[PDB]
RNA sequence: GUUUUUUCACUGACCCGGUGAGGCGGGGGGGCGAGCCGGGCUCUCGCUUCUGGCGCCAAGCGCCCGGCCGGCCGGGCGCGAC
């Protein structure tokens, strides 16, 4: 069935720390958890292996990326700006 | 179009002789009743003749520059072909299919390309063919 | 682009290209008051003295 | 494949066959690796020549 | 041409004859069968540069598709992710030529 | 006359291509506290 | 008459860091003639956690220029390196990301990390989680680079030093709650004893200069001069402004 | 002149950082665009970026040098790597 309201991955910590804390950690815990498609096989076997380091089991490819999130808004929008710094560098 | 023609140089891609170059005798690429896969008879270099230098003895030359051939049916998605070709007869009299179930007649096929691999290594021509690839 | 930036400016100084659009634009919907209403430098190349002295004469 | 699991210190005893397989990077590399290896030592080492040749022939014309 | 070539597979993949995958259409290329060779954009590059060159050996074109495996599924109108694409048959359809 | 295997193989000592020559670096020796010395207190003579 | 904690710190013994699984210096590759006139090709063997460290490392594998050898480097890891993918490291080098080149040879409004904040240093500045320098401005003219820092303040750097182009690795780690003290307990474990911290009004007046007193208070202003000698420097060292912070 | 002093910059003690102290500074000769009529100057470069191969212990070319019988059976030195 559907068994809790509005706990998900945070049921695991009970009564324990606070809900606007609680509340706080679910989105984060399931983005960390949660696999991804990885660009290279294009398979979901993309897991968090480690804080920043992440992993295809299909692939054996491993990627540094965010600690939470495969990407970060940072590092992708440094991406799209290191790209378009080097479209003026070379024109 | 069909490019698996018996010119062709190939890489062995696996097997006992994996990243050897070998020339194509025969194209068999619609399978028989014993090897319903698509298979090529190749005729290959397992020893490759070193590296010859000027300042070198005649002798020690002759010595230095000697092939030792394989010649081996394979599946053509167990070889790798290539743009070259290394037009050399190999006669079908001795190099052929009837060669793995005698073994002599495979110890004749096996000397057959070491002669006729030997001369051309000398000439100069298919000079890639004659020098290991470097994986 | 099919010429360089001398001869623009003899195409620039009468309406040259203001003339052109003009012109070109009576049979799509018939426009009065065409200019080139501004030009903006941003790229020079490497300055050579000689080019510079060749403007001016 | 074809290696026996065994303690490294024991490997004096085994016989070479007991140690490799009978191919290039035997006992050492996997088939799978070696073969699309020998694909990527052939496929940069020609497209060597394709850019060699096109040196030449961008060079020509000048 | 974007929409084009996605349109252009659809069209194959109801009339005209295809192979979905690496190694069948390794054989169409070694057969003489394989009149383009499409390849989604996310296949190792090493596999990518096999096909270009067994492409070249049999003078077959080679196409690299505009989006990863997973769109060349959907582009095919199949239910899971292909890389590589030989059209054996375009049928009643306009690809090999644009 | 010519014996055509003896191919001229040269090497391109162009950066991250070949290997480099082991070329001279008498210049760039650590040389001994003694040798070091004796050379930079002759220059405290012509500094 | 007890020496302060701080003061027992710096003598070392138990505050001494926990480096016995840490993995490697985490450095740059050695300015040589392939650093500092083109470049030298190398790959990313295996992206790789260190303990004590939320940024994960890259062992990156370099081809020797001079012997036959095979070199091994460990950069703060770029957001976006992948295992297999060629790093790039000289003056020539493309501004692609993961891809070391000196600061001089790069744009305004570039993101670096693992920054020289001198030429041959190997790698000193914005190299910790999710932390980017941007390069703000050159001078040709005494060849000077103003470099903002992570913490936002502009340094003056010598343009012959170098940065790899992007973000760190494990960037945003500080937005998930340490929700129990076990989490803390196993973070402080991989790096030094500096976690169970006992406020000094808790402890006695002999160990800490606010300790004491019937109630539970600092008595003295916690603000404290630069000056002050070890066992007294504590609490807000130094406070320019202090309380809570209106205004940017 | 002598001395004091202020700002610019010098290196050579003194300090720092890296390295297995591996190519620093100047000059020369081979690419590249710009400029008068085959010649010449103030400059620019120095080889590797489609792929999770491979590379060291020199090829090449000169140059000298020791027998049997100008011909065959072996050594050194210079560049290549200013």
């Amino acid at each position: 069935a559907k068994r809790t309201k509005k706990v998900g991955i945070v049921g695991k910590y009970g009564t324990r720390y606070g809900a606007s804390l609680r509340k706080m950690v679910k989105k984060i815990e399931i983005s960390q958890h949660a696999k991804y498609t990885c660009s290279f096989c294009g398979k979901t076997k993309m897991k968090r292996r480690a804080v920043g380091i992440w992993h295809c089991g299909s692939c054996m490819k491993t990627v540094a990326g965010g600690a939470w999130t495969y990407n970060t808004t940072s590092a992708v929008t440094v991406k799209s700006a290191i790209r378009r710094l080097k479209e003026l560098k070379d024109q | 179009g069909k490019f698996m023609k018996p010119g062709k140089v190939v890489l062995v891609l696996a097997g006992r002789y994996s990243g050897r170059k070998a020339v194509i005798v025969k194209n068999i690429d619609d399978g028989t009743s014993d090897r319903p896969y698509s298979h090529a008879l190749v005729a290959g270099i397992d020893r490759y003749p070193r590296k010859v230098t000027a300042a070198m003895g005649k002798k020690k030359i002759a010595k230095r520059s000697k092939i030792k051939s394989f010649v081996k049916v394979y599946n053509y998605n167990h070889l790798m072909p290539t743009r070259y070709s290394v037009d050399i007869p190999l006669d079908k009299t001795v190099v052929n299919k009837d060669v793995f179930r005698d073994p002599a007649l495979k110890r004749k096929a096996r000397r057959e390309a070491k002669v006729k691999f030997e001369e051309r290594y000398k000439t100069g021509k298919n000079k890639w063919f004659f020098q290991k690839l470097r994986f | 682009q099919t010429n360089d930036l001398k001869e623009v400016v003899n195409k620039l100084i009468p309406d040259s290209i203001g003339k052109d659009i003009e012109k070109a634009c009576q049979s799509i919907y018939p426009l009065h008051d065409v200019f080139v209403r501004k030009v903006k430098m941003l790229k020079k190349p490497k300055f050579e003295l000689g080019k510079l002295m060749e403007l001016h004469g | 494949r074809g290696v026996r699991a065994v303690r490294p210190k024991v490997l004096m005893r085994l016989s070479k066959t007991k140690k490799h397989v009978s191919r290039a990077y035997g006992g050492s590399m996997c088939a799978k690796c070696v073969r699309d290896r020998i694909k990527r030592a052939f496929l940069i080492e020609e497209q060597k020549i394709v850019v060699k040749v096109l040196k030449a022939q961008a060079q020509s014309q000048k | 041409s974007l929409e084009s070539i996605n349109s252009r597979l659809q069209l194959v993949m109801k009339s005209g004859k295809y192979v979905l995958g690496y190694k069948q259409s390794l054989k169409m290329i070694r057969q003489g069968k394989a009149k383009l060779v499409i390849l989604a954009n996310n296949c190792p590059a090493l596999r990518k540069s096999e096909i270009e060159y067994y492409a070249m050996l049999a003078k077959t074109g080679v196409h690299h598709y505009s989006g990863n495996n997973i769109e060349l599924g959907t582009a095919c109108g199949k239910y899971y992710r292909v890389c590589t694409l030989s059209i054996i048959d375009p049928g009643d359809s306009d690809i090999i030529r644009s | 006359v010519v014996n055509p295997l003896f191919e001229k193989r040269p090497k391109n000592f162009g950066i991250g291509q070949d290997i480099q020559p082991k070329r001279d670096l008498t210049r760039f020796v650590k040389w001994p506290r003694y040798i070091r010395l004796q050379r930079q207190r002759a220059i405290l003579y012509k500094r | 008459g007890r020496v302060i904690r701080g003061q027992r710190k710096g003598a070392g013994s138990v505050f001494r860091a926990h480096v016995k699984h840490r993995k490697g210096a985490a450095r740059l590759r050695a300015v040589d003639f392939a650093e500092r006139h083109g470049y030298i090709k190398g790959i990313v063997k295996d992206i790789i956690h260190d303990p004590g460290r939320g940024a994960p490392l890259a062992k990156v594998v370099f081809r020797d220029p001079y012997r036959f050898k095979k070199r091994t480097e460990l950069f703060i890891a770029a957001e976006g390196i992948h295992t297999g993918q060629f790093v790039y490291c000289g003056k020539k080098a493309q501004l692609n990301i993961g891809n070391v080149l000196p600061v001089g040879t790069m744009p305004e409004g570039t993101i670096v990390c693992c920054l020289e904040e001198k030429p041959g240093d190997r790698g000193k500045l914005a190299r910790a989680s999710g932390n980017y320098a941007t390069v703000i401005s050159h001078n040709p003219e005494t060849k000077k680079t103003r470099v903002k820092l992570p913490s936002g303040s502009k340094k003056v750097i010598s343009s012959a030093n170098r940065a790899v182009v992007g973000v760190v690795a494990g960037g945003g780690r500080i937005d998930k709650p340490i929700l129990k003290a076990g989490r803390a307990y196993h973070k402080y474990k991989a790096k030094r004893n500096c976690w169970p911290r006992v406020r000094g009004v808790a402890m006695n007046p002999v160990e800490h200069p606010f300790g004491g007193g019937n109630h539970q208070h600092i008595g003295k202003p916690s603000t404290i001069r630069r000056d002050a000698p070890a066992g007294r420097k504590v609490g807000l060292i130094a406070a320019r402004r202090t309380g809570r912070l209106r205004g940017t």
